[PDB]
């Protein structure tokens, strides 16, 4: 499948440096040395029914893109053409491994010592050390969140999930494999395919790799509410009744009223959301997690070089010269559309989407405030800070508060079935 | 691996293969002990010598490689191997590269010793290669088409141009009599009692000569 | 004791509760009651009239207090919890408890500990607070005052009181007290219940999610918990998968097709964890290895449990006899290679233990007794010689010992010496020096690997020798080995999931037995025996040896050869299943090394590993450069049984191997010893990382480390003090979760406040080989952060005080806090007046009734009055001195002394206001008893409040905090229009803006905001089947 493995290194729209603190390693390295701290992440969740929140990282949202910022500079030292490992400072950063693990405070000579400079923008190949390249399976481990950083690094904008539906899909083993998982909500199983590839990543075309699919495919389905009580994937559906709030729990059901059929044709298309408020959103993180791996075990397509900015373009691990053009939307417009169409089909009445759009709305509007409120602090933090510099998240703009463009688009993801 | 991954890409008909080595070594050839791993290289080395003694544009063989780099094994043994040693040689020779002394067409035991004796010396590399199970290069222009055919473990460095003329030989032989030669001087000059000491370690003397006939 | 036992099971955990109470740890004490009832009031103000319960009763004072255990019930506690008392009392002894090394004050102690204490007060309600919460009941209401719901209700006895309480929604009377208007903040369309799950008719919820009176903080820690759990589950596919493949694809058990509901089993874990607990029991074992013979033992039992092998002399019996003679000679060779078989009684095992030892054998050698050999030299005049030589040859590509086919050749060279003797150039040793005393490839010459160095006839026995060996010596081989997501890997010397063998394996070709000879033990026997034909083919052993004696030995050998043993294609095919079958069923998973054939040259020497560091080098390649650890130990045991073994073989007649495996496996399959392993050494791993991160809360480390309290009194320490701490921690942590193991003990050894983790090895020519761990996740850590950095702002929610106070005349009729500011006599360092000092002293003395004055660190002459900063511990010099000075110049003179302790707790002190009086008493007592560590609580004077106003009266105090703290009261005087006198507080907005709010979402996080204690919670109603309903196991 895959024997090429690259990435890069996140530029700035105008800092300097890297942004990076030690403080922000050490409340997380306040246990351990890891690069990924996937455990606390993903327990960091507070299962999702709710957020978990703090000064130093409000949103999962935050606590990636700090993973990021200090991935970042940490990949700095040992990735050269003089490939290196230990005695030299990255902010008293030093590593204690040859396979480049371990991670504490600097020498006292390095403590001394001057930082190894950055620089943005910084593609590499992540073949290039030796070590490593002699153990494939670290190598193959680390890539499937080096994934992770760079698929949300390398656009302007959030994740995307590699949407993709294909009949063969349905085997004896997998509708088995399905089987284990009726009444389930969704993180759970993602939390158990977590640990099933954190153990070993699944092989190539692994049953779970079509398992998966199902997942995530059938998850935008409801999310969509493509699929329903009546219009059925061979009758699969997720439910979260509690719509019009920031928490959602799709759970697996199955209808025996009316089904829907699949006409034969393979597709898929790449999802991005146009609404900087997912952070309170899990689900993405899971799907950018899996979809990881699916690349891990699998050569995956590539999409065009002008899907990307131009700077970001041509890489043979990721930007090939063609590909489906990314899909952008709002989840205000995108609970609108799906509960429009679901009426549409008449298992409504009027006074339900309406409800549903009062709540969701009112939530839109006052997180959105207290995102840009803490934008303003954060200024005024910069401001008093020329020598500790951070973002908590990846900046924004107002700008990012309009269209989703997810009108044709609709129809289009629509009729992917 | 440790028990040695070496294969040749380029396709038998046995086809799609690796191999490992067992916990043998050839106690023969003194003074060696010979691990078969590096002993079936060294005869794969000799193959390519034998190769590179000729050149004409229709040199029948079906393959010009059949030797064998590392597949697996780089993770016990570092480049200052014999071993390593010899896959530098078996891409060299591979270029086209051949012994500037008399090659026998077989070339004894104790002629492989020797060779040995030599090789295993101090010095360095003429050749700045460091070959990869990352990947193989590919030289500059040697003459051989075995790139052309197989990609498999071969990337060129486009960027090359460390290369040679053409020169081969159509005889090669002995002779007993210690024969003339006339010196072609230089320009430069140096500094005597050194040249001295140099000499200080060269010389032949003190022996008995044969007086002979006056 | 309990050492073989850690690798025999566990101790029985705990990891599910069910909450059959409340999960919330806190309720309010009203303590000192209110000046009610006042006479014009009419009694139509309160509740006690007409009975319905009052979520909070009315009292002067009254604040929110943590309390465990008070409202919940369970089928089993949570090893000692963490209570307080009122700041009118003092639990205080805990500081001048667990760690003090001299107290005898019942009132004041080392503020040293302090950090150390209330660190422990943190990490033990760290501990309490874990209990798994079991879905709560409901049942519909019948009176208008709610919205008819479900009501929250509890299957158990009594809960009105709560439904009055945790409701004052549920209250509602024409009425203005402080109650009154203030659940008047609240609606009614967001109470309870907020949703639950529902499907598979006939049935409850499936989670639920309802409005409790709760705290966030417990909440957030369980639910951690509960995440972390769930990291572990399975689902049957796996399982089923787990028992056919180790089935040997013959027993089953069968997956579920029907709907599932939910089936909660949380284990699986990942590889590397079990890798290094396990390896840290390879640490803590050195040099013992009377702990092996037991399991050596167990395994000869199971094997020989599975086994068709029967042993048999007679065999042995039948063969050897093999002369029909006229009977004149001088010997009977018969009788004489009999005399090793003794012609039953009683052998009945240990055939099987160095081959166990194949099978953990990176760690031990196997030998056998010096005694069993003949340490006489040799002459072949003397066949004895060679018939325990011949023992020996059998015996040693079955040894372990790494010089086996060396000493082999060594009988030999002991034997011919001045007959026939080898090359050498050292006399270190000499050719006359025995076995159990060559060890070293450089104890071995170069012609013990150059057979050119002597004439092969010269002597042609030993070239032969060394050629048939190089030649023939056992070839080996390896397997792979059970399932990854059920058992993992501890090989480390090896690429994953790989199993050696110093031997090749065959595949069968049949089902059943298999007549086989050509084996390399068949033809290596046979080699060994011509070998000795050859030899006794010698033209000098026949002066006097005869014809008959010819014919005798050649014979002899020849019916060597004619042997039928059937243990060698057994060994050769399907024992390696045995081992490979018995290798999950094996507790103790196995380290084994890898083997040459007749390699020399990489044979590893030793083992190095680190729990620790002393030097500033932290890269684990430079760092265990000089740490080590290094074990090895041989196993003596005998030729004799083995041989025969070896030449004993016989079988049933109906044994096939398919059905007998079949079987015999069947019942051998009960295993539950991997789960109790997995949940123990998580359990240990995560105290490993918890007790480091608590230790980096006091000490310094190339480790990232950080602190942010440390300006409550406490320093570094001796290891002694370290280890006090740490091990304290242990036994409250074997206490909290419940098990009876030893544990710490490489972090109970050296230096703690530094650690590493490296493993290696070393080899012929160095080369050493090593690893190190990288953590699994640790959330307590997270836990115990947050809640360090909670009470870095919620303090004196406990009683507990920063800042610091001064002491000064205060005297005056308007009546405020002394915890409240001056309204106009604030005091501190930057004053006219105000002096700061170092041991300047220098008392002047006020005979010649001239001016009295003492030395300022200036140089001035000071009497007793102004504005002074001073460090007490100079007062704790000599106190005695100290307060014989001052009592009386503070008293009723005027200085005034800011005044330093940093943190404390207090004492609080309510009296009538409607009278005046001084609060000298108490004032002398606290201040005289100091010492450097006698350090009563603050005591505080404070009058008790009303309901409206008065004249005042006269007021004279001492002493005020420097910070507000007064956070801690939650409320007084609840049914009143108002709490006039005194100042009054409310049931703080900080609390239930849950409904006070309605623009608040179903969730918010009060960090490091005043915290609530009304709550939404998602009860759990899961279930968690055992692991053996949902099986089918079948044959």
């Amino acid at each position: 499948a895959r024997a090429a493995f690259l990435f890069k290194t996140v530029g700035f729209g105008g800092l300097q440096n890297v942004p990076i603190n030690d403080e922000l390693s050490s409340h997380l390295l306040r246990a351990g040395n890891s690069p990924w701290q996937l455990t606390q992440f993903l327990d960091w969740i507070s299962l999702g029914r709710g957020l978990a929140t703090s000064a130093l990282v409000p949103t999962a949202g935050s606590r990636y893109y700090q993973m990021s910022c200090l991935l970042s500079g940490t990949l700095q030292i040992p990735f050269r053409p003089n490939h290196r490992w230990g005695d030299i400072r990255f902010l008293r950063l030093v590593w204690s491994a040859p396979t480049l693990d371990g991670l504490v405070v600097a020498p006292p000579q390095v403590l001394a010592q001057p930082a190894l400079q950055a620089q943005a923008d910084r593609v590499y190949d992540c073949d290039d050390y030796p070590f490593l390249a002699r153990d494939p399976r670290f190598k193959h481990r680390v890539y499937q969140q080096l994934s992770a950083v760079t698929l949300l690094n390398l656009t302007g904008f959030g994740p995307i999930s590699y949407v993709r539906v294909d009949e063969d899909m349905w085997s004896g083993d997998v509708n088995q494999l399905l089987m284990n998982y009726f009444g389930h909500t969704f993180a759970e199983i993602a939390y158990t395919l977590c640990q099933a590839s954190a153990n070993r990543p699944w092989e190539h075309d692994g049953t779970y790799a079509r398992m998966t699919q199902i997942i995530l495919s059938l998850f935008w389905l409801s999310y969509v509410g493509v699929i329903h009580q009546q219009n059925t994937y061979r009758t699969f559906y997720f439910q979260c009744n509690r719509r019009g709030d920031a928490a959602e729990v799709w759970i697996l059901s199955c209808s025996l009223n009316h089904s829907a059929q699949i006409r034969p044709g393979n597709r898929s298309l790449f999802v991005m959301p146009t609404s900087p408020d997912w952070n309170m959103d899990v689900n993405l993180i899971l799907s950018s997690t899996l979809t990881g791996c699916l690349c891990s075990g699998s050569q995956l397509p590539l999409i065009d070089n002008n899907s990307v900015p131009a700077v970001s373009r041509n890489i043979h691990g990721w930007t090939g010269r063609a590909g489906n053009q990314l899909h952008g939307f709002q989840v205000r417009r995108m609970v609108t559309e799906f509960c429009d169409r679901l009426r549409r089909d008449g298992v409504m009445t009027q006074a339900q989407q309406n409800q549903i759009e009062a709540l969701a709305d009112q939530t839109q509007q006052f997180k959105r405030d207290k995102l840009e409120a803490w934008a303003r602090e954060d200024d005024q933090y910069n401001q008093a800070n020329p020598n500790s510099t951070m973002f908590r998240t990846k900046p924004f703009t107002n700008a990012q508060w309009g269209r989703g463009n997810t009108g044709a688009t609709s129809a289009a993801i629509a009729a992917l079935i | 691996s440790s028990a040695g991954v070496l294969v040749h890409y380029d396709k038998p008909t046995n086809g799609h293969h690796y191999l490992l080595g067992t916990l043998t070594q050839m106690v023969s050839a003194p003074p060696y002990i010979i691990n078969a791993t590096d002993a079936m290289l060294l005869e794969s080395c000799l193959e390519q010598f034998s190769a590179n003694v000729r050149a004409r544009p229709a040199q029948p063989v079906t393959r010009l490689d059949q030797c064998y780099h590392l597949r697996w094994g780089a993770q016990y043994v570092g480049e200052d191997s014999l071993t390593y040693r010899l896959g530098v040689l078996s891409l060299l020779a591979t270029n086209g590269y051949q012994l500037a002394r008399p090659i026998p067409r077989q070339l004894t035991n104790r002629w492989l010793s020797s060779f040995v004796s030599q090789i295993m010396s101090d010095g360095v590399n003429e050749t700045p290669l460091w070959p990869q199970e990352r990947y193989v290069q590919i030289a500059y222009d040697s003459p051989s088409v075995v790139d052309g055919a197989t990609q498999y473990g071969y990337v060129r460095k486009n960027q090359l141009r460390l290369g040679m003329r053409i020169s081969a030989l159509q005889s090669l032989s002995d002779t007993p009599s210690p024969v003339q030669w006339l010196p072609q001087y230089t320009i430069d000059q140096a500094a005597m009692d050194e040249g001295d000491l140099m000499v200080s370690r060269l010389t032949q003397l003190p022996l008995r000569p044969d007086y002979g006939n006056i | 004791n309990k050492k073989t036992a850690q690798l025999l099971h566990a101790d029985t955990p705990r990891l599910v509760t069910w909450d059959a109470g409340l999960c919330t740890s806190f309720k309010i004490v009203p303590i000192v009651p209110a000046q009610v009832p006042q006479d014009v009031l009419a009694y139509t103000f309160f509740t006690s009239s007409y009975a319905i319960q009052s979520p909070f009763p009315e009292a002067a004072v009254s604040r929110i207090v943590v309390h465990t255990r008070w409202a919940s019930n369970v089928d089993f506690d949570r090893d000692s919890s963490v209570i307080m008392a009122p700041p009118t009392e003092n639990n205080i002894h805990l500081f001048k408890q667990l760690l003090n090394t001299e107290t005898l004050s019942v009132r004041g102690a080392n503020p040293l500990m302090f950090r150390a204490n209330v660190l422990h007060m943190l990490l033990e309600f760290v501990l309490d607070n874990l209990y798994l919460n079991r879905h709560t009941g409901f049942s519909q209401d019948h009176t208008p005052f709610t919205e008819g719901a479900n009501l929250r209700s509890l299957p158990g006895p009594d809960a009105e009181k709560w439904y009055s309480i945790m409701y004052p929604t549920r209250m509602g009377t024409p009425n203005v007290s402080k109650i009154c208007n203030f659940v008047a903040s609240c609606v009614r369309n967001r109470v309870g219940r907020f949703d639950r799950a529902q499907m598979m008719n006939g049935a409850m919820s499936e989670w639920v999610d309802v409005f409790e009176t709760s705290d966030a903080l417990t909440v957030s820690i369980r639910g951690r918990w509960m995440a972390r759990l769930a990291r572990m589950n399975i689902n049957p596919t796996e399982i089923e998968w787990a028992l056919t493949e180790c089935a040997q694809g013959y027993v089953t058990v069968t997956s579920p097709y029907a709907p599932s509901v939910n089936r909660l089993m949380p284990y699986r874990i990942s590889n590397a964890e079990r890798q290094i607990s396990q390896i840290i029991r390879i640490m803590n074992i050195g040099n013992n290895a009377t702990v092996i013979q037991p399991v050596l033992q167990d395994i000869s039992v199971l094997l020989q449990r599975i086994s068709p092998l029967q042993i048999d002399p007679t065999i042995i019996s039948n063969t050897m006899s093999t002369v029909s003679e006229s009977t004149t000679q001088t010997l009977s060779p018969a009788s004489s290679i009999l005399g090793k078989l003794r012609p039953s009684n009683s052998d009945f095992s240990s055939f099987r233990v160095a081959l166990a030892g194949w099978l953990y054998n990176g760690v031990v050698t196997t030998v056998i007794d010096d005694s069993s050999y003949p340490k006489d030299g040799g002459s072949v005049t003397s066949l004895e010689n060679l018939w325990d030589f011949f023992i020996l040859a059998l015996a040693l590509p079955l040894t372990t010992d790494p010089c086996a086919p060396v000493k082999a050749f060594m009988t030999l060279a002991n034997m011919m010496v001045g007959f026939e003797t080898i090359p050498m150039d050292n006399q270190i040793y000499t050719q006359s020096r025995r076995a159990s005393a060559f060890s070293t490839p450089h104890t071995w010459p170069r012609c013990f690997m150059n057979i050119q160095l002597i004439s092969p006839i010269d002597a042609p026995i030993l070239r032969q020798w060394a050629e048939i060996i190089h030649r023939y010596w056992p070839n080996p081989s390896q397997i792979r080995y059970g399932a990854p997501n059920v058992f993992g890997s501890a090989n480390l010397f090896t690429p994953p999931e790989v199993l050696l063998l110093p031997i090749d394996h065959q595949p069968a070709n049949v089902t059943t037995p298999t007549l086989d000879f050509t084996n390399e033990l068949t033809n290596w026997r046979a080699r060994v025996c011509e070998l000795m034909k050859n030899l006794v083919d010698n033209q000098r052993y026949q002066p006097g040896w005869t014809q008959s004696l010819v014919s005798s030995m050649r014979g002899t050998l020849d019916k060597l050869k004619l042997i039928k043993s059937m243990t060698p294609m057994y060994l050769q095919q399907l024992a390696p299943v045995e081992l490979a079958v018995i290798a999950p069923m094996l507790p103790f998973p196995p380290f084994q090394v890898p083997y040459v054939r007749l390699d020399r040259d990489r044979v590893p020497t030793m083992v190095g590993v680190t729990r620790q560091s002393r030097d500033t080098i932290t890269q684990p390649a430079l760092s265990l450069s000089t740490t080590n650890t290094t074990v090895g130990v041989p196993l003596a045991l005998d030729a004799r049984a083995i041989t025969v073994a070896l030449l004993s073989g016989k079988y049933p007649p109906d044994l096939v191997t398919n059905v007998w495996y079949a079987d015999a496996i069947y019942p051998m399959y009960a295993d539950t010893e991997v789960f109790s392993n997995l949940q123990r050494d998580m359990i240990t791993c995560e105290a490993v990382q918890t007790l480091v991160t608590l230790v980096a809360q006091i000490s310094e480390t190339q480790y990232p480390v950080d602190r942010y309290l440390d300006w409550i009194p406490s320093l570094r320490a001796s290891a002694a003090t370290a280890a006090t701490f740490a091990e304290w921690v242990n036994t409250s942590m074997k206490t909290a979760f419940d098990l009876s193991d030893m544990l710490l003990e490489p972090l109970l050894s050296g230096d703690p406040r530094m650690t590493q983790l490296a493993i290696q090895y070393q080899q012929y020519n160095g080369r050493t080989f090593n690893v190190i761990p990288e953590m699994p996740g640790s959330v307590i850590a997270d836990c115990v952060q947050l809640t360090a950095e909670v009470f870095n702002h919620e303090y004196n929610l406990f009683g507990i005080a920063r800042g610091d106070i001064i002491i000064g005349r205060v005297q005056s009729t308007h009546l405020w806090s002394p915890l409240a500011p001056p309204p106009d006599l604030v005091f501190d360092r930057d004053t006219p007046g105000v002096h700061i000092f170092g041991r300047d002293c220098r008392i002047s003395f006020g005979m010649n009734g001239a001016a009295p004055m003492i030395r300022d660190e200036t140089g001035m002459m000071v009497p007793f009055e102004g504005n002074w900063i001073f460090p007490l511990a100079l007062w704790q010099m000599n106190t005695r001195y100290f307060n014989q000075q001052f009592d009386a110049w503070i008293k009723t003179g005027e200085l005034r002394i800011r005044i330093e302790m940093g943190a404390y707790p207090y004492m609080l002190h309510y009296y009538d206001p409607r009278q005046y009086a001084n609060a000298w008493n108490l004032t002398s007592a606290w201040l005289e008893e100091i010492t450097p560590t006698s350090i009563p609580s603050v005591p505080f004077m404070v009058p008790i409040s009303s309901d409206h106003d008065i004249s005042s009266a006269p007021a004279v105090q001492y002493i005020i905090s420097t910070e507000y703290n007064d956070r801690s009261l939650f409320c007084t005087n609840s049914s009143s229009p108002q709490t006039i006198a005194g100042p009054d507080k409310h049931i703080p907005v900080e609390r239930y803006n849950i409904l006070t709010n309605p623009d608040a979402p179903p969730t918010q996080i009060q960090l490091p905001e005043v915290v609530d204690l009304y709550n939404v919670v998602t009860r759990y109603a899961y279930e968690t089947p055992p692991i053996t309903a949902v099986v089918m196991g079948v044959p």
